[PDB]
RNA sequence: AAAUUGCCGGGAGGGAAGCGGAUGGGGGCCGGCGAUGCGCCCCGGC
RNA sequence: GGCCGGUACCCGCGCGCCGAAAGGCGUGCCCCUCGGGGCACUGCGCUGCAACGCCCUGCGGGCUCUCCAUCCGACCCGUCUUGAAACACGGACCAAGGAGUCUGACAUGCGUGCGAGUCGACGGGUUCUGAAACCUGGGAUGCGCAAGGAAGCUGACGAGC
RNA sequence: UAGGAGGGCGCGGCGGCCGAUGCAAAACCCGGGGCGCGAGCCCGGGCGGAGCGGCCGUCGGUGCAGAUCUUGGUGGUAGUA
C-alpha cells in the first residue's frame, strides 16, 4: 500500500483544452472539436486564441495515467477480479465500478483490506 | 468517365427498380417442390418416381453432338419393332415422341 | 539436465573469451594512449615550429631587402549567418551542398577555385574566414560531433574515431584537429566525417547582417576574424 | 495443449474467457489475466497459464486458517484435465514453504523463470492469510 | 551451432564531460595536455623567477 | 462494412474529402461516356484506341456452336494417358489417345514430347503437331 | 528552421509485419527475426524480408521451371518462398529437396514420388539455418494477366499494354486508333 | 434535460460583454489531502 | 552568480596505516638536480550524494472547480474568394431529426482457399431450435489453359547476352 | 488549407466471453475528485425505481453549430405599438 512511483509527477498543462467558442453559445459542449475553419483563428494560432491540443503536450510514459495517489487505476466489478491484484498493489489501485451494490462494496472493500491493495472509494455508498 | 477503365455498359437507365426479382423464396419453392414430389410419389405409388422411359438420342449442334442425352419419347418405329402398341405405350410408362425421326 | 548443461558450456566458453578479449584490449589501450602521446607532442612541436618559421622567414625577408609574402590560406571557417526562407534555389543547393542547412551552422573548407568560387555564389548568406589553432581545437573539443554511421554521435571519447577513421590514420582528438588545421591527404574524410557545427548565437551581438563585412555589415570574408568572431559563436 | 506453447499463445493472445482488458484500446489499456495457475496476473507469455506447459499456482486454499495450496501442471498428462495439475497442499510456515517452493520450481529445474515471482506471490498470499486471521494491526502505509 | 556470442550488454550515451575544464576527461581526449601544461608553467617559472 | 469507409474518417472535414474550390456536383462531365469524340476525347484515344467506327463485315445469327474449337497442346497429351498404360507399352507399341473422349477437336503443337511414341486419334490436327509426333515416332489417326 | 524535405523523416515505406495474421506465419517471423538477429546470415535477411511480402509479389514457381533450376544442382536445397504447382507438361523430375510454404497437393505428391523430399521453412530452418548450400528462387512476378495491363496508355506509340476490353471481336476496339483504313494506326 | 423566468445567498460594474496566458484575493471541495512502521534485542507464553 | 541534474557504467568506495577531516604516507627508473616533477608494476570486488529544518485534522496543505481584480494578448464564427472583422452572405437561443448509402459492371491494392485449374451460384438428397448447415453433379456451365485475321482459315518446331 | 493514409475515441445491433442490478439499473443535475495531448473515460453525491455495462469478432439509417435546414419550445423587442 506504498506508492512504487520514483518520479515526480509533472504535466504541461493541467486546465482543459475546451472548445472553441464554447462560451459565447450554449449548444455547443466544452469536448474539443478541432476548428476546421479557412479563417478562424484558432486554426491559424495567432496568438491570444485558444491552445489546440498537439502531442506535444504528451505527458511522461513513466508518469502516465498515475493517480495524485501514485498508483494507476483499475476498475473491479466483483471480488473475483479484486483479488488479482495482489501483486500489484505497489502499481494498481483499486476502484470498485460505479453501479455495484453497498453489500458488495461492503465485500470488496473487506477483502482488499487483508489483500492490503489500495481502494479509492472505500468511503462510496456509507 | 476518368481514369483507365473498361467502358462501361450500364443498362439501367430504365426503372429496373420496379424489376428487381429477389430469391428470398428459393428455399421456399425448394421446400415446396420436395413438398409437391412426397405427394406425387404417394398418389403414383407404386409406379416410378422419375415417371415414364425415356428414349437415349444426340444433341444436336456440332458443340455436343457426341454427348448423349434423354430425349421425349420412342418413335413409332421404335415402338413397332420392340412389339409395343402404339396408343398402349404411354399407358404402361413409356413416353411416345411420333416427332421424332430415325436416321 | 544435458540441456542446460551444454548451455552452460557455452557460457562458461563465452565468458573466458570475453575476459581474454578484455585483457588483450587493456594492453591495446595502454599502448595506444603512448603512440597517441607521441603523435600530440609532434603535433604541438611543429605548431611552434611553424609558428616561429613564418616569423623568422618574414624578419629575414626584411633584413635581406625585400619582403616575404605569407602562403595564403589553405583553410575556411565558413558559418551561415541567413536563415532558411527566402531564398534562390541555385543558393539553396550550394547550401545544402556545403552542409549548412541551418542557420548558425559551421563547415570547415579547403581552399581551391572550386570551392571558393563556390562561396562567390554565396557570400551573402555566409560569414567566413580564416581559423587558426585555437578555433579549430576547441570546435572540435567543445562542439565536436562525428558522422558516424549517419548518427551524430558526441566526440567525447578517443573510441569514436577509432570507428569513423583508423582505415585513415587518425586515432585521436589531436590527430584530427592536426589532419584539418593542416589540411592533410585525408582532409576530405576527416571533414565528412565531422557533423555540421551547430553554433550558439553570437555573444555580444552581431553586426549588420544585410552588408558585407567590408562595407559595415557581416558576411564574406573577414579572413582572420573568424577567429575573433568564434570566440562569441562558442 | 496438444499444440505447442507458441501456437496457443498467438491463438489466446488477443482474446480469452481468463482475460480482463479494460480502458480501451489506446495507451490506457489495462491488461491483467485471471486464470488460476497465472502468478502475477499478467497477461504476458511468460506468465500464460494457457499456453504453457509447465506453470505453477500458488493459492491460499479453501476455507481454512493458513493453508497454501502450490500446484504444478504435469507436462506428460497435459491432454488429461482432470489429472493436469499437481496440486499440493501445504500448512507449515513460511520459511518451509518457501524451501518447498524452490524444491518444486527452481531446485528441479521445473521452470526457474518463476523461481522469484512465485515466492513473491507466496509472500502475499501467506500475509493475505495471516491478516485473515489476525485482523488490520498494520496500516501498511510507510 | 551457429549463433554469434549473444549481446546482453547496453551502452546508453555517456555523460557529457567538459573537454575544456574538466581535468579527467581533457587526459581522456588529448594525453599531452597535462605535459604541455607543465611545459608552459615550468617555463612561466624562469621567466619570473629570475626578476 | 460502412464501419471501414473512408466517409467516416472524413467526418468533420467540411468538405467530405471532394474540396472546395471545386464542389462535388451532379454530373460536370456528363453521364457515362458523354463526350468520346468531343471532349473525353484525350481519354478514349489515349485508353481505348480504337473504340469508334466499323470495321469487319456482318454476322447475321451468330451460332457460338458454329465456332466451337476446344483445342491442345501436344505437351499435354501424355498426361492424358494414366501411368497404367504408359508402362503397357515399348518402343513398337504405343497407347492411342482419343481427344475427342476428352473434350479436345484440335490438337495443336505447342512444347516439348517425350520419346516415347503415342499415337494421337484426332478431328483437326496442325502441321506442326503432326511434325513433332512424328519425329517422337507416333503417328496421327484422324476421326469424327 | 532548418533545410529538410519532410524534416528528414523517410517518404518510402515497407512491409514490416505480414498484413497476414496468419499464426503459422507469424511463428515464422519469430523464428526467421531470431535467425536474422543472431546469425547475420544475408540468406536468413532476404528470406525474412520476403515472407513480408503479399501473394502478388509471391506469384507461384511450377516445376517445368523448377526443374530448369535445379538441372545439375541435387546438391543444393531448392527454397521458394511462395508456391509450389505442377507442371503437367514436364516428365521425369530429379529427386529434390525442395522448401516453400506451400506445395499444390498435386505437385507435392510428384515431388514425393519422384523421391524428393518436400520441406517447410522450419524443416529448412533446422539442417540450414544460415542457409548452406541452398538454392533460393521467385516464381515469375511479371508473368501476372494484370501486368499485361500495365505501362505506357495502349494508345500511345511503342505500346503493347492490353487496354482493358469487355469482349475480344472485330466490334471491341479495332476501329479507329489500330489501322490507317480507320483513322490511323494507334 | 436545455433554452427561458422567478426567489434566496454571493460576486463585480466610467460608451460593451465573453475568450487565452500569469499568479493573487475570495470561496467550495479534497484525509489514498499526509506517516507513524521497520529492523535488533529480553521475557511470556503460543 | 543563474538554470538543470544527484548516479547499477564516467567518476566513487572497500580489500593497509595515520588522520574529525581536506587529505598524507611505499618501491623502482628519467628530469631538472634547490623545490620537487614525470613515468611505472595492477588485481579482485562493491557502487541510487548528503546535513538540518516547517507542518501533520490546523486560521493547515492545493485544487485542473467557481467568482473577482490586475498586466499582457485578443475583431465573429461558417463560407465563396488573390484577398473577410468587413459596410459580402447565413446565424436570436434551445432540444430532437439531418447529408457519399445500397445495387450492377470493371479495375488496382490487400487477405483467405485452392492452384492448370477454379468456382455447386440454377437444381437434387438430406436437415428433430433452423430460410441455417452438410452432401451431391462438371465428362468440359463461367472464367482460365492460344493467339492472329474482316473472313474463309491458320494456330506458337522449344533462347542467348 | 485542398487532399491522402495510419492509430484510436464514441452511438445501436448480432455471434461469443466476463460481469453488475430493489442493500438501487438506465437516464439526467452538480462550485465534487481525477485519467488521457484529444476524441473521451473512471469514480463521488442527488433525483430516479428497472434494467445495464465491459472485452473479441462483426454489422450499421453511427457522431452536428451552420444548409434564409425540418418539427417543437423559448427569449430580447415589451407591459412597448
Ligand atoms: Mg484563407
Ligand atoms: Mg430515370
Ligand atoms: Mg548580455
Ligand atoms: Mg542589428
Ligand atoms: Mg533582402
Ligand atoms: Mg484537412
Ligand atoms: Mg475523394
Ligand atoms: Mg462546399
Ligand atoms: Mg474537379
Ligand atoms: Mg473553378
Ligand atoms: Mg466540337
Ligand atoms: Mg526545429
Ligand atoms: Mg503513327
Ligand atoms: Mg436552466
Ligand atoms: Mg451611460
Ligand atoms: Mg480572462
Ligand atoms: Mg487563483
Ligand atoms: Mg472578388
Ligand atoms: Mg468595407
Ligand atoms: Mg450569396
Ligand atoms: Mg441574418
Ligand atoms: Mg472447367
Ligand atoms: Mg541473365
Ligand atoms: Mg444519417
Ligand atoms: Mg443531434
Ligand atoms: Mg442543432
Ligand atoms: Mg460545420
Amino acid at each position: 500500500a506504498v506508492p512504487l512511483l520514483t518520479r515526480k509527477i509533472v504535466k504541461k498543462r493541467v486546465k482543459h483544452f475546451k472548445r472553441a467558442h464554447s462560451d459565447r453559445y450554449i449548444g455547443l459542449k466544452q469536448s474539443w472539436r478541432r476548428p476546421k475553419g479557412i479563417d478562424s483563428r484558432v486554426r491559424r494560432k495567432f496568438k491570444g486564441c485558444t491552445l489546440m491540443p498537439n502531442i506535444g503536450y504528451g505527458s511522461d510514459k513513466k508518469t502516465r495515467h498515475y493517480l495524485p495517489n501514485k498508483f494507476k487505476k483499475f476498475v473491479v466489478h466483483n471480488v473475483s477480479e479484486l483479488e488479482l491484484l495482489m501483486m500489484h498493489n505497489r502499481t494498481y489501485c483499486a476502484e470498485i465500478a460505479h453501479n455495484v451494490s453497498t453489500k458488495k462494496r461492503k465485500d470488496i472493500v473487506e477483502r482488499a483490506a487483508q489483500l492490503d491493495i489500495v481502494v479509492t472509494n472505500k468511503l462510496a455508498r456509507l | 468517365v476518368k481514369h483507365n477503365n473498361v467502358i462501361p455498359n450500364g443498362h439501367f437507365k430504365k426503372h429496373w427498380q420496379n424489376y428487381v426479382k429477389t430469391w428470398f423464396n428459393q428455399p421456399a419453392r425448394k421446400q415446396r417442390r420436395r413438398i409437391a414430389r412426397q405427394k406425387k410419389a404417394v398418389k403414383i405409388f407404386p409406379r416410378p418416381t422419375s415417371g415414364p422411359l425415356r428414349p437415349i438420342v444426340q444433341c444436336q449442334t456440332r458443340k455436343y453432338n457426341m454427348k448423349a442425352r434423354a430425349g421425349r419419347g420412342f418413335t413409332l418405329e421404335e415402338l413397332k419393332s420392340a412389339g409395343i402398341p402404339k396408343k398402349l405405350a404411354p399407358t404402361i410408362g413409356i413416353s411416345v415422341d411420333h416427332r421424332r425421326k430415325n436416321r | 539436465p544435458e540441456k542446460v548443461i551444454l548451455k552452460r558450456r557455452r557460457e562458461e566458453v563465452w565468458a573466458a573469451e570475453k575476459k581474454q578479449k578484455v585483457a588483450a584490449e587493456k594492453i591495446k589501450a595502454a599502448e595506444n594512449t603512448k603512440v597517441i602521446y607521441a603523435r600530440a607532442e609532434q603535433y604541438a612541436g611543429e605548431y611552434e615550429a611553424q609558428d616561429k618559421e613564418l616569423v623568422q622567414l618574414k624578419r629575414e625577408a626584411r633584413m635581406k631587402g625585400g619582403f616575404y609574402v605569407s602562403p595564403e590560406a589553405k583553410l575556411l571557417f565558413v558559418v551561415r549567418i541567413r536563415g532558411i526562407n527566402a531564398m534562390h534555389p541555385k543558393t539553396k543547393k550550394i547550401l545544402q551542398l556545403l552542409r549548412l542547412r541551418q542557420i548558425f551552422n559551421g563547415v570547415f573548407l579547403k581552399v581551391n577555385k572550386a570551392t571558393i568560387n563556390m562561396l562567390r555564389r554565396v557570400e551573402p548568406y555566409v560569414a567566413y574566414g580564416y581559423p587558426n589553432l585555437k578555433s579549430v581545437r576547441e570546435l572540435i573539443y567543445k562542439r565536436g560531433y562525428g558522422k558516424l554511421n549517419k548518427q551524430r554521435i558526441p566526440l567525447a571519447n578517443n573510441k569514436v574515431i577509432e570507428e569513423g577513421l583508423g582505415k585513415h590514420n587518425i586515432i585521436c582528438i589531436e590527430d584530427l584537429v592536426h589532419e584539418i588545421l593542416t589540411v592533410g591527404p585525408h582532409f576530405k574524410e576527416a571533414n565528412n566525417f565531422l557533423w555540421p557545427f551547430k553554433l550558439k548565437a553570437p555573444l555580444g551581438g552581431l553586426k549588420k547582417k544585410r552588408n558585407h563585412y567590408v562595407e559595415g555589415g557581416d558576411a564574406g570574408n573577414r579572413e582572420n576574424y573568424i577567429n575573433q568572431l568564434v570566440r562569441r559563436m562558442n | 495443449t496438444t499444440v505447442p506453447g507458441s501456437l496457443v499463445w498467438e491463438l489466446v493472445k488477443k482474446n480469452n474467457c481468463f482475460l480482463i482488458k479494460q480502458f480501451g484500446n489506446s495507451n490506457a489499456k489495462v491488461q491483467f489475466s485471471k486464470e488460476p495457475n497465472n502468478l502475477y496476473n499478467v497477461h504476458s507469455y511468460k506468465f500464460s497459464g494457457l499456453a504453457n506447459s509447465k506453470t505453477v499456482a500458488v493459492q491460499p486454499s479453501a476455507g481454512e486458517d493458513k493453508a497454501v495450496v502450490l500446484s504444478t501442471t504435469k507436462t506428460k498428462k497435459q491432454n488429461t484435465p482432470a489429472k493436469l495439475q499437481h496440486k499440493t497442499l501445504m500448512r507449515k510456515e513460511f520459511r518451509k514453504m518457501a524451501k518447498s517452493v524452490k524444491n518444486q520450481v527452481c531446485d528441479n529445474y521445473y521452470r526457474p523463470d518463476l523461481t522469484k515471482p512465485a515466492l513473491a506471490r507466496l509472500s502475499a498470499v501467506y500475509r493475505s492469510l495471516q491478516v485473515s486471521k489476525s485482523g488490520i494491526k498494520k496500516k501498511n502505509r510507510q | 551451432s551457429v549463433v554469434k556470442p549473444i549481446n546482453k550488454e547496453v551502452k546508453r550515451r555517456e555523460a557529457r564531460k567538459n573537454p575544456l575544464k574538466n581535468a579527467a576527461a581533457v587526459l581522456k581526449l588529448n594525453p599531452y595536455f597535462g605535459t604541455a601544461r607543465r611545459m608552459a608553467v615550468l617555463a612561466e617559472a624562469a621567466r619570473v623567477k629570475a626578476r | 462494412t460502412t464501419r471501414f469507409k473512408k466517409n467516416r474518417k472524413k467526418r468533420g472535414h467540411v468538405s467530405a474529402g471532394h474540396g472546395r474550390v471545386g464542389k462535388h456536383r451532379k454530373h460536370p462531365g456528363g453521364r457515362g461516356n458523354a463526350g468520346g469524340m468531343h471532349h473525353h476525347r484525350i481519354l478514349f484515344d489515349k485508353y481505348h484506341p480504337g473504340y469508334f467506327g466499323k470495321v469487319g463485315m456482318r454476322y447475321f445469327h451468330k451460332l457460338s456452336n458454329r465456332f466451337y474449337t476446344p483445342t491442345v497442346n501436344v505437351e499435354r497429351l501424355w498426361s492424358m494417358v494414366p501411368s497404367d498404360k504408359a508402362a503397357e507399352a515399348g518402343g513398337d507399341k504405343a497407347p492411342v489417345v482419343d481427344v475427342s473422349q476428352f473434350g479436345y477437336f484440335k490438337v495443336l503443337g505447342k512444347g516439348m514430347l517425350p520419346e516415347k511414341p503415342i499415337v494421337v486419334k484426332a478431328k483437326l490436327i496442325s502441321k506442326i503437331a503432326e511434325k513433332k509426333i512424328k519425329a517422337a515416332g507416333g503417328a496421327v489417326v484422324l476421326v469424327a | 528552421g532548418i533545410d529538410l524535405v519532410a524534416g528528414g523523416r523517410n517518404k518510402r515505406t515497407k512491409r514490416t509485419a505480414p498484413k497476414s495474421d496468419d499464426v503459422y506465419l507469424k511463428l515464422l517471423v519469430k523464428l526467421y527475426r531470431f535467425l536474422v538477429r543472431r546469425t547475420k546470415s544475408q540468406f536468413n535477411a532476404v528470406i525474412l524480408k520476403r515472407l513480408f511480402m503479399s501473394k502478388t509479389n509471391r506469384p507461384p514457381l511450377s516445376m517445368r521451371r523448377l526443374v530448369r533450376f535445379m538441372e545439375g544442382k541435387e546438391d543444393k536445397i531448392a527454397v521458394i518462398v511462395g508456391t509450389i504447382t505442377d507442371d503437367q507438361r514436364v516428365y521425369e523430375i530429379p529427386a529434390m529437396k525442395v522448401a516453400a510454404l506451400r506445395f499444390t497437393e498435386t505437385a507435392r505428391a510428384r515431388i514425393v514420388n519422384a523421391g524428393g523430399e518436400c520441406l517447410t521453412f522450419d524443416q529448412l530452418a533446422l539442417r540450414a539455418p544460415l542457409g548452406q548450400n541452398t538454392l533460393l528462387l521467385r516464381g515469375p512476378k511479371n508473368a501476372r494477366e494484370a501486368v499485361r495491363h500495365f505501362g505506357k496508355a495502349p494508345g500511345v506509340p511503342h505500346s503493347h499494354t492490353k487496354p482493358y476490353v469487355r469482349s475480344k471481336g472485330r466490334k471491341f476496339e479495332k476501329a479507329r486508333g489500330r489501322r490507317n483504313s480507320r483513322g490511323f494506326k494507334v
